[PDB]
């Protein structure tokens, strides 16, 4: 059939993921082999996926693809990206940027330029020609745009947004003041993880404010999803968010000697996943850089000092210990080194604080609280203060990005990790690809319109829906709303709540399973794969109230101004929730734009793919998926002149009209007989996956045959030739 | 095959006999079959052969008796002309499009081998009427 003599195949391969092969044998009904040529035997009863025919390789937009598969979505990008030196490729909306890890000259004025006053389409992929359309459609449809860049930190987001822009600047010191602010915003947002040592462990969302005519006014930054829990727990080989360890390796700066800090390793908050130094990283060094950029974006040298006054505070504040007493009640040691210190730094009575911190209000009784309950409520506290720190510094940075001007719209950059899968997933991962399930339906909403719009345009006649995987998640009895209600149960834990995960989901959703052997772990069917959560610790990450009259007690601080500024159970879940819903609002009501970051390698080379690392940052940024999508509708779209431009060979004299559209339907109809298979727009033919590769199958075959006969005529003739040559004596 | 044209296909055997002992190479065995008439594929060719491996193809030599069967295998226009018009409608072919095809679609040829016959049938715009072009390689 299309498994013929000629024909090729992509089969698994270890170090590649994917290996071609060409049938060295046609394939019979029957069969229970392939004979491949890489020669080999493939012990099949599903065949292997086909490959693309030449003509549609290494094109622009990967839905262009006949054959629409993870192999040639690897394929196509690996050849752009090594043969052309292409890093941008369009995946539909969708523009895919592979980090090339070499400064390229693609974004110079001349560039900008070029894309400028051109449509989508027209020029070659590149981060400006996103930039460019919603700089277009915000005029053109009075309305707010996004750009959503998702993928792993250090997939080239900081460029892509650079570049945005650098663009929007241009054909309009807005991006340098953004740009300054990146140490700030890394230093409290990004931490080392397991799997990558520079990670935004939240999303931040750039508005670029314009005015009437246009023009770039300023910018104002907004932050959600922050991951509280990692402030006061770092699992093995991560660390708390940078800023700490950079105060920490700043101990000895004379200016910080009140801080009375020790190394990483001495705070509670900050020595949980032994990893104090990342490799090639000098933390007083970005120290310096935060500083600076902290000058450059206006927050005071007072202020500043502040800032890691609290942070000080708060690494101190973890240190607190606290004894268990009679009655499951607890104190703190006299003279405790660790609260003298936070109670110094804050400014706040030692008595007052050591009593708040072992007491809560019932109303009129004071109760005493149990150790785990004081520890639980020492880390609410810890987290709130940091939360509020991070929003102080945001709205501090957002008052040098502010304009005067007044705005009129705006273009949202967002910068949003992509899924999170770890060999252990734990609550973050949780959070993360929820974030991810929220973000995609939005994706798949709008994509799903625009399809509708391109039907409608071209005169023709599917949507997946994630709605299901959402309400598991976010809905009352799903996995949030049961850990919330596990979390205010005195005698719950992390395997009472497995269970009655279990209880409430097992065969009742087909989106969430058990593992065989594990009853502490669940595993959602998320948008992109299956994701395994251990839920050890889900609990206590979970858990976030915060005392009010430890809060009181800071409140009513009297040694600096910064401090009091910053100020049914709180949860963390509950507030990822909410942040995500707000981030969610914020979005649809813009117009999205999608740029997806890939990571080609492990390693910072440049120009330099790995099949295995390729696919995996594909699959976790949705593509693999979206691309499924799309081939199960009629991804291929030509014009009638192309397709009669390039079929004509396979057309009879005979029914070659004047008429060239209704040629190529008189031709398509004989030459593919389900009608079934592609549809007849306007001024475009839409194929079924698999439809255009058949045409170039026969195409190919057509050339193959005719070339075989003349060269096997050109070999008989050269030879007499020869042979008369030899016969005369020569 | 009668003893007059077994004594004739004989004669023109042994002038590609290059090591005197009455044998050609099984990779010369094409290139007799063509010598005497024959146009087969390289396919073909190597299915008489019996599809040898590439280090049989190379050193093992036959003598005029076993090359025989396989001439006589081998042995037992408008389709050509429309073949040539797959390429094309007035009546041209490329001289740089067929040379493309020839050397890489196919059982693709050498760009010598190809030059060679190319050489002269081609105008000053680089074209080849190869109705002309066709009746030339087959006469």
């Amino acid at each position: 059939e299309l498994y013929t003599k000629y024909a090729r195949v992509w089969i698994p391969d270890p170090e590649e993921v994917w290996k071609s092969a060409e049938l060295l044998k046609d394939y019979k009904p029957g069969d229970k082999v392939l004979q491949l040529r890489l020669d080999l035997e493939y012990c099949l009863k599903e065949l292997p996926p086909l490959r693309n025919p030449d003509i549609l390789v290494g094109e622009n937009d990967l839905t262009a693809l006949s054959y629409l598969h993870e192999p040639a979505v690897l394929h196509n990008l690996k050849v752009r990206f090594i043969d052309s030196k292409l890093i941008y490729t369009y995946c539909g909306i969708v523009l895919v940027a592979i980090n090339p890890y070499e400064q390229l000259p693609i974004y110079g004025e001349d560039i900008i330029n070029a894309y400028s006053g051109q449509n989508m389409g027209d020029m070659d992929p590149h981060i400006f020609a996103v930039a460019e359309e919603a700089y277009k459609q915000m005029a053109r449809d009075e309305r707010n745009q996004s750009i959503i860049v998702s993928g792993e930190s250090g997939a080239g987001k900081t460029v892509s947004a650079k570049y945005a822009m650098r663009y929007f600047a241009t054909v309009s010191n807005v991006e340098e003041k953004v740009l300054a602010s990146n140490p700030i915003m890394e230093s409290i947002g990004n931490a080392k993880t397991t799997r990558n040592d520079n990670s935004s462990r939240f999303g931040k969302y750039i508005e670029i404010g314009f005015d009437k005519r246009y023009r770039i006014i300023g910018a104002n930054m907004r932050t959600y999803l922050l991951e509280k829990s990692r402030v006061v727990f770092q699992a093995e080989e991560e660390r708390n968010y940078h800023i700490f360890y950079q105060l920490c390796a700043s101990a000895a700066l004379p200016e910080f000697k009140t801080l009375r800090l020790g190394n990483a390793n001495y705070f509670h908050y900050t020595k949980q996943g032994g990893s104090p130094v990342i490799d090639g990283i000098d933390d007083a060094k970005e120290m310096v850089n935060t500083r600076q950029a902290c000058t450059l974006l206006g927050i005071s040298d007072s202020y500043q000092m502040g800032i890691f006054r609290i942070l000080a505070g708060i690494l101190h504040l973890g240190n607190v210990e606290f004894a268990s007493r009679d009655s499951d009640s607890c104190a703190i040691p006299p003279k405790h080194d660790p609260l003298t210190i936070f109670c110094d730094l804050m400014g706040v009575d030692y008595e007052e604080m050591a009593h708040w911190l072992c007491h809560r209000k019932l109303a009129t009784y004071i109760k005493p609280i149990s150790k785990l309950h004081a520890i639980n409520a020492r880390d609410a506290l810890a987290k709130h203060i940091y939360a509020n720190l991070f929003n102080w510094i945001v709205d501090h940075v957002n008052k040098a990005l502010h304009s005067t001007v007044k705005q009129h719209s705006f273009i949202g950059v967002l910068d949003i990790y992509g899924f999170e899968t770890f060999e252990i997933n734990s609550f973050e991962q949780f959070c993360i690809n929820y974030a991810n399930e929220k973000l995609q339906q939005q994706f798949n909403m709008h994509v799903f319109k625009l399809e509708q719009e391109e039907y409608m345009k071209e005169q023709i006649p599917d949507f997946y829906d994630n709605q299901p995987c959402i309400n598991l998640i976010e809905a009352k009895m799903g996995v949030l709303d049961l850990l919330d209600e596990e979390c205010k149960m005195p005698k719950g834990s992390d395997d009472t709540w497995a269970q009655k995960l279990y209880n409430t989901h097992l065969n009742k959703c087909a989106l969430f399973e058990k593992p065989r052997l594990s009853n502490k772990a669940f595993i959602i069917k998320h948008f992109a794969d299956k994701v395994e959560y251990q839920c050890e610790g889900f609990l206590e990450k979970n858990k976030d109230t915060v005392y009010e009259e430890q809060i009181k007690v800071l409140k009513s601080s009297k040694k600096f101004k910064l401090l009091p500024e910053l100020f049914h159970k709180k949860t963390v879940g509950h507030q990822f929730r909410n942040s995500l819903h707000l981030l969610m609002e914020t979005l649809n009501a813009t117009t999205p734009h999608y740029v997806r970051c890939i990571k080609p390698n492990d390693f910072k080379f440049p120009f330099t793919f790995d099949e295995k690392r390729a696919v995996q940052q594909l699959r976790a940024c949705g593509v693999l998926e979206t691309i499924r999508i799309s081939a199960a509708g009629f991804p291929s779209r030509w014009t009638y002149q192309e397709f009669f431009s390039r079929y004509r060979v396979l057309m009879k004299q005979k029914d070659v009209l004047s008429d060239r559209k209704q040629t190529c339907k008189n031709v398509l109809e004989k030459l593919i007989l389900d009608k079934d298979k592609y549809q007849f727009g306007k001024t475009k033919i839409f194929f079924r996956a698999g439809q255009v590769a058949y045409l170039e199958k026969i195409r190919a075959d057509k050339l193959r045959a005719a070339c075989i006969r003349i060269q096997k005529t050109i070999r008989g003739w050269l030879m007499r030739k020869k042979y008369m040559r030899m016969r005369r004596g020569d | 095959f009668n003893k007059d044209q077994l004594e004739e296909f004989k004669e023109a055997f042994e002038l590609f006999d290059r090591v005197g002992d009455g044998k050609i190479l099984y990779s010369q065995c094409g290139d007799v079959m063509r010598a005497l008439g024959q146009n087969p594929t390289n396919a073909e060719v190597l299915k008489v052969l019996g599809n040898p491996k590439s280090d049989e193809l190379k050193s093992r030599r036959v003598d005029f008796e076993t090359f025989l069967p396989m001439l006589q295998a081998v042995a037992k226009y408008e389709d050509y002309l429309e073949g040539f018009r797959v390429f094309d409608g007035n009546g041209k072919v490329m001289g740089a499009e067929l040379r493309h095809v020839l050397t890489t679609l196919g059982e693709k040829m050498t760009e010598e081998e190809v030059e060679t016959v190319l050489a002269g049938h081609e105008d000053s715009n680089g074209c080849i009427n190869y109705e002309a072009f066709l009746k030339h390689i087959l006469s």
